[PDB]
């Protein structure tokens, strides 16, 4: 079910960086990789226990805890709303694809 | 009127045909439009303003280094050009008209211009500077296009800044000490905390007025893009290019333009 | 922990990588250009055992494995945290097709 949200959340931060090329042509890139405001990814992990399986649990930044951000670029508001919004699916689905592996 | 005739009309009729017949494919649009500008060579200062425009731009993203050696990727030399990390800096200090002055106004180099923030801040106070100079180099009615831009500039840095910057350092007083009418009366924009404070101080110039509108769209972006789309909106003003007078820059503006649309185009 | 792909469509994945800080898994000492297309993924393959192996990057991504050797990453099935892979979709459709962990989720 999840697998859609890797789908439609790209196409959302394509359109976003389209937007973005059309404001401001080319992204600023190299020393700051522009492109977003939020997702200053630092990741970090729980053990849930189902069936007596120790199923881990993902929060990270802009999908969870360990989050900042700064400025931004003149869509980064756009961006972070398309871009860094597929950040919470990407958490998702990597916590649905670990306890997949665990239980299997 | 008559040194028109005396000089300078042949380069005049010339961009002006170009002008008219002007409407990776973006990349080469880009490239055959630097190239008629390039052969193109009292015009020649307003051709090396105009350059200067986009190199300042050039010369900041230069100034990474951190992957600097992907800048000549982009070396379009209608921006790009050669000619237009402190020791690096000083020798970039010559062959433009803002770097002298942004060398002591960032003489803190990387450290008044981090890619987060400060570089956008550098890239605005360069922008203020080349837009100074510009104006200075009066004469002609391209000031009041050049006025409307820097203006342009000037609000949406302000919107930007009044918007999320605020809490990047980016005050009222920032509105205008760092974020590049407005050269005698942006003062109204420091308390434009709003969106509907933002309509209330467009509402000071009547020009200016209904065109933030419900500002979903244009004002939505940070950076330089709040009052700049504005001005990219009414560009229609700019496609008017009376006769007999400097047409160069305008040209240069709506090749851009049209660069920047068929980008927008790429896959419909 | 830390999560990046560095293997990727490049402004796609710095849109999500690095603007509030950590350097995009920490690129100062880790990570990689997220720009992909230079070559194939040997040298992502390499970068993962940088960074995915490095006991710091959790989740890694690949733009549906247009290039990512499917099978040799399909490997990465033993200690799922540290290489949690994924197939993000734009520029490339993402597709249930052979791939790291879609693979095996295939079976």
């Amino acid at each position: 079910t999840t697998k859609e949200s890797m789908g439609e959340v790209m196409k959302d931060s394509s359109f976003a960086l389209i937007e973005a090329k059309y404001v401001a042509g080319e992204n600023i890139k190299h020393i700051v990789l522009e492109n977003v405001q939020n997702a200053s990814i630092k990741v970090r992990s729980r053990q849930e226990n189902i069936a007596g399986v120790k199923i881990p649990k993902f929060e990270y930044f802009t999908d969870g805890e360990t989050k900042n951000d700064l400025t931004g670029l003149a869509r980064g508001g756009q961006q972070v709303q398309q871009c860094r919004a597929a950040y919470v699916k990407a958490i998702e689905l990597l916590v649905e694809l670990a306890s997949l592996q665990t239980s299997f | 009127a008559m040194t028109f005739n005396i000089h300078g009309g042949y380069l005049e009729a010339i961009v002006r045909g170009y002008r008219a017949g002007l409407l990776t494919i973006v990349e080469k649009c880009t490239l055959k439009l630097v190239d008629e500008y390039k052969h193109m060579l009292p015009l020649s200062t307003f051709l090396e303003y105009i350059t200067y425009g986009h190199m300042i731009d050039n010369v900041v993203l230069i100034v990474t280094g951190r992957d600097v050696q992907e800048l000549l990727e982009k070396c379009h030399p209608l921006g790009m050009f050669d000619s237009i990390m402190r020791e690096l800096y000083r020798l970039v200090l010559v062959d433009t008209p803002l770097a002298p002055y942004f060398s002591e106004c960032i003489t803190s180099e990387d450290l008044d211009d981090m890619n987060i923030e400060i570089m956008r801040n550098t890239l605005y106070k360069a922008y203020l500077e080349d837009f100074y100079k510009f104006c200075q180099k009066l004469g002609g009615a391209t000031a009041e296009i050049m006025s409307d831009l820097l203006a342009f500039e000037a609000d949406r840095r302000a919107v930007n800044i009044t918007i999320n910057s605020i809490g990047t350092e980016l005050t009222r007083d920032d509105r205008r000490k760092l974020y590049s009418l407005y050269p005698y009366g942006h003062e109204e924009l420091a308390v434009c905390e709003d969106i509907d404070q933002v309509r209330g101080v467009m509402e000071k110039y009547p020009p200016y007025q209904s065109i933030f509108s419900k500002l979903s769209y244009g004002e939505s972006q940070m950076l330089d893009k709040a009052f700049y789309e504005e001005e990219v909106k009414r560009l229609c003003l700019a496609f008017e290019q009376q006769f007999h007078y400097g047409v160069f820059f305008a040209y240069m503006r709506l090749r851009e333009q049209e660069i920047r649309n068929l980008m927008w185009i790429s896959e419909c | 922990s830390a999560l990046i792909a560095m293997i990727a469509d490049e402004d796609t994945v710095t849109g999500f990588l690095l603007a509030g800080v950590g350097n995009v898994d920490l690129r100062r000492k880790t990570n990689y250009l997220i720009v992909d297309s230079k070559t194939t993924v040997k040298a992502i393959e390499d970068a993962f055992k940088e960074f995915t192996t490095k006991e710091d990057i959790a989740i890694v991504l690949i733009s549906q494995y247009v290039a990512n050797m499917i099978r040799f990453l399909v490997d990465s099935y033993n200690k799922p945290i540290p290489a949690i892979l994924e197939i993000p979709s734009k520029d490339h459709p993402y597709d249930p097709a052979h791939d790291s962990v879609l693979s095996r989720v295939k079976n």
